[PDB]
């Protein structure tokens, strides 16, 4: 089963959680330090966000995928589009961004 | 719609003479108050056809197109903008001084009104461009909006869309707010002397246009936003409105 | 032969349809959660397409072309532009990008 | 003597020729079809290229350059911009680039 | 425990600080030259930061984290968008940069 | 040891020359081609600069950086950015940049 959107897509794991958010994000933080190598961004009322540190509990396939995540992240920032919503894992903290959905119009 | 070209959607403020931006926040106030006669504009053409247009209520329309630039106004009986009408037929529609003392001055010149405005109406209603169906009276109304609109963004620190780089008198022609990542419509501050407005709107819309068409581009109003600041010509923030979108790529 | 165009190129494959959409992207959704690495994209006529997630059914020479297809559809999303054609394949639900054409003309 | 511009560079292949476009790229289409993984530009006189396949033609040292030239397209075409020449090979259909210059002069 | 935010990031190494800059950057200088592959930045009161070199120092995780880094600067630069804050080494000169922040708050 | 910017950078290095251009790049030119992998860029004056190909007087840890100029160069082309200064080696033909300067300033 291929699912046809984000929240099908959540659905299939355990410990995640859709957040409806509709909002840019308000401040982005980047990590190049050994061991905290990652993204974590803000909204304005403090909901807080992590892309985390590749580790035993990512697939190889995942790899590429937590950069192309942090990629996105940086362009969300930089222009300022809203979020729509973001699939997160809420067994860490910050909760760990699993999928991201961007809608306009 | 169509895919407006780099060059029409380019946007040019009004620099002085040391590469400085006009900040026409400083210069108009945080609300420009502007001045206007008795309204009462008439136009008579013969091809023959009559109007008469309130110049308030026009220009009161023209404003609050450009409102999305975060600009506010405020029409004042009669330094302050002033809004007037000329009959010099001078193969010229409208003009506008722009005064960084606060006394810009925007002109309509009936007598060019009367003569020149039909020219072009049966040479764009054969191309489609606008409407068969169109009245010699909405065409006036058309292209007096255009005008008027087109005239505020000479207001409010805008030139010619090919004036980059180019010599006035306060100073030089610095382009702004650029984005070629978003398709948008021409910008109203297209040289007449080389682009038809209408023509290219509708080469944009690939269909007739009308007034509810017309305005200020999403470039045009972030043109004025950067002027509402002023600043440096060669500031990254002035000189790009989409940049951040290079991220996605 | 080398096609000319998109739908010389459709044609080549099985299992494949040319859409014409002349519309921007309304909904883009990227997911890293393991064995659903994946970007999920809908129109506003609720027209749904997917990258797949890179499997079996890949050459090599195909892996770094899934990553381009995702970066342009990020960048087509972000920049609204419209898509003029999708060749996908119509065997999986949803129907999987094989190419895209962007038109100005 | 070493190459100093497009027109040097070109003549030290055979089979290329120089196009002179000077317009922006008019249809962008990008194929990740297995055996088809390629880019195909063309421009409003009807003027066709590709960037080919990667293959036994090709050096490994070429292979990122090819990456490159695709990134090059795919942003020329989004962001609208002219392209002032490309050095072709003329024994492939479409003509195939082997170089591209763009200038703003 | 995982940091929510540059601060907390930064309190994690020895030889750190955090800079509240609120500024854009001034300069960027770019080198390729080989055992200086490196970025340097300043701001317009002169302080001037650097992603290193590249080294022993890099734990492996820490390679594509640089890379990442010096994209960001580079993007930061061009878009003259404000630098919120650097964590940085201050046992190197320029000092090292650990972590960015960009607040639009 | 501790260079600071693109004059103590080029300093560094035997056979190097500053160039101050505060000019944006008028000519941009990108090749493929094997054994011609290169980019040239010009100024409206003639200056003229390349990216050298990858070879044997490249150290390991230059070869992403050559990748890295060439991503700055183009992206300054497409937005226009001014270069402020450039350091070349004069003993390759175009002079072959080894470091650059952005500035606002
Ligand atoms: C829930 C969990 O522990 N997740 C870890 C996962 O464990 C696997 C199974 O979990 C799911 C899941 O993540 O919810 C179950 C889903 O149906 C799967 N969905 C799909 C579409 O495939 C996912 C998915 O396959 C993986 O996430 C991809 O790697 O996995 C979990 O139920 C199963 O638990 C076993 C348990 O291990 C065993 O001791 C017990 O006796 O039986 C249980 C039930 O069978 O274990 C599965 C792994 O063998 O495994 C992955 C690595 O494969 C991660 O460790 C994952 O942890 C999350 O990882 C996230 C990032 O990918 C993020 O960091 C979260 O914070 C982690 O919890
Ligand atoms: C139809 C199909 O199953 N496609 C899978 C492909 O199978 C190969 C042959 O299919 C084509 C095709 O995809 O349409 C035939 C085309 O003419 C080829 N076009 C070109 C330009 O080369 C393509 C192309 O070579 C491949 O797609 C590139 O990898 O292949 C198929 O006809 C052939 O069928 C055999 C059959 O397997 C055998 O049991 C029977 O006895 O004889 C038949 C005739 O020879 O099998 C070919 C593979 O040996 O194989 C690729 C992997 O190489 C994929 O599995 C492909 O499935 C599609 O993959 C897509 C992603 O690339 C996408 O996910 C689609 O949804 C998948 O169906
Ligand atoms: C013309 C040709 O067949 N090109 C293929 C090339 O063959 C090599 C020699 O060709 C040139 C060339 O491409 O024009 C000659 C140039 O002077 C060289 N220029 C420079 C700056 O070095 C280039 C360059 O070295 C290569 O392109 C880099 O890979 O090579 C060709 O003259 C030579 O021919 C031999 C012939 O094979 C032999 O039977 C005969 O007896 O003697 C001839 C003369 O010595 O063969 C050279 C290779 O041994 O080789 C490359 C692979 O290295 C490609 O196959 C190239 O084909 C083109 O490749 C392009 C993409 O790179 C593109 O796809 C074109 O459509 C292909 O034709
Ligand atoms: C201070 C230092 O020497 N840093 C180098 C580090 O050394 C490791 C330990 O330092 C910390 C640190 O950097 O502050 C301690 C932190 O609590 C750790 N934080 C977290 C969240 O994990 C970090 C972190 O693990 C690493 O930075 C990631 O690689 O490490 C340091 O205290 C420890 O010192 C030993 C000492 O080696 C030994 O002589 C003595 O007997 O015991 C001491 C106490 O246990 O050594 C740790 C490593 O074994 O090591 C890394 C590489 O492994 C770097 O060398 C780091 O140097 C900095 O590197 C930066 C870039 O990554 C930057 O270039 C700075 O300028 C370097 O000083
Ligand atoms: C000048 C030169 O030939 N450069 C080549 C270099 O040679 C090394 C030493 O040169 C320097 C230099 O490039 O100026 C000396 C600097 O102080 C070094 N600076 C720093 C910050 O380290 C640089 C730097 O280490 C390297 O460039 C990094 O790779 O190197 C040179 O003085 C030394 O000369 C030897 C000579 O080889 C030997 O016959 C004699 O007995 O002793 C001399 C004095 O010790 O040799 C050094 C290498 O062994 O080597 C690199 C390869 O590592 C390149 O070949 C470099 O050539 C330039 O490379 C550039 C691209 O990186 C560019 O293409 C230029 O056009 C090349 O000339
Ligand atoms: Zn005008």
């Amino acid at each position: 089963m291929t699912p046809q959107n984000i929240t099908d897509l959540c659905n299939e794991y355990q410990n995640t959680m859709i957040y409806s958010l509709n909002k840019e994000i308000a401040t982005y933080t980047e990590s190049l330090a050994g061991k905290r190598e990652m993204v974590i961004i803000s909204f304005s009322n403090g909901a807080t966000f992590q892309v985390e540190v590749p580790g035993s509990q990512h697939l190889e396939s995942q790899k590429r995928p937590l950069e192309r995540m942090k990629d996105t992240l940086r362009a969300a920032y930089f222009t300022g589009i809203k979020i729509s919503k973001l699939c997160a894992w809420t067994n860490k903290s910050p909760n760990s961004i699993a999928a991201i959905e961007l809608s306009n119009l | 719609a169509e895919r407006t070209p780099n060059e029409e959607k380019k946007v040019i403020g009004y620099a002085d003479h040391n590469g400085q931006l006009y900040n026409i926040t400083s210069i108009y106030g945080p609300v420009i108050n502007y001045t206007v006669p008795d309204e009462n504009i008439t136009i008579n053409t013969i091809n023959r056809t009559q109007l008469t247009i309130n110049y308030s209520d026009y220009v009161r329309e023209a404003f609050n197109e450009w409102a999305p630039s975060g600009i506010r106004v405020q029409q004042v009986s009669s330094r302050v903008v002033s809004f007037s009408t000329t009959n010099y037929a001078d193969n010229s529609l409208g003009s506008t001084i722009f005064d960084p003392s606060g006394n810009s001055r925007t002109r309509i010149d009936i007598g060019s009104f009367n003569r020149i405005v039909m020219n072009n109406f049966e040479k764009l209603k054969s191309r489609g461009a606008i409407p068969a169906n169109m009245s010699p009276e909405e065409y006036i109304k058309l292209k007096l909006r255009i005008t008027i609109k087109h005239e505020i963004g000479h207001i409010l620190g805008l030139l010619h869309n090919n004036e980059g780089g180019s010599y006035f008198p306060h100073g030089v022609g610095l382009e702004v707010a650029r984005c070629r990542l978003l398709n948008q419509a021409p910008s109203i501050m297209l040289n007449g002397s080389n682009y038809d407005y209408i023509d290219r709107l509708s080469h944009y819309l690939e269909r007739p246009v009308t007034e509810t068409d017309i305005g200020p581009s999403r470039n045009d109003i972030e043109g004025v936003r950067v002027m509402r600041r002023g600043g440096s010509g060669n500031s990254f923030t002035n000189r790009f409105s989409c940049l951040g979108l290079g991220l996605a790529f």
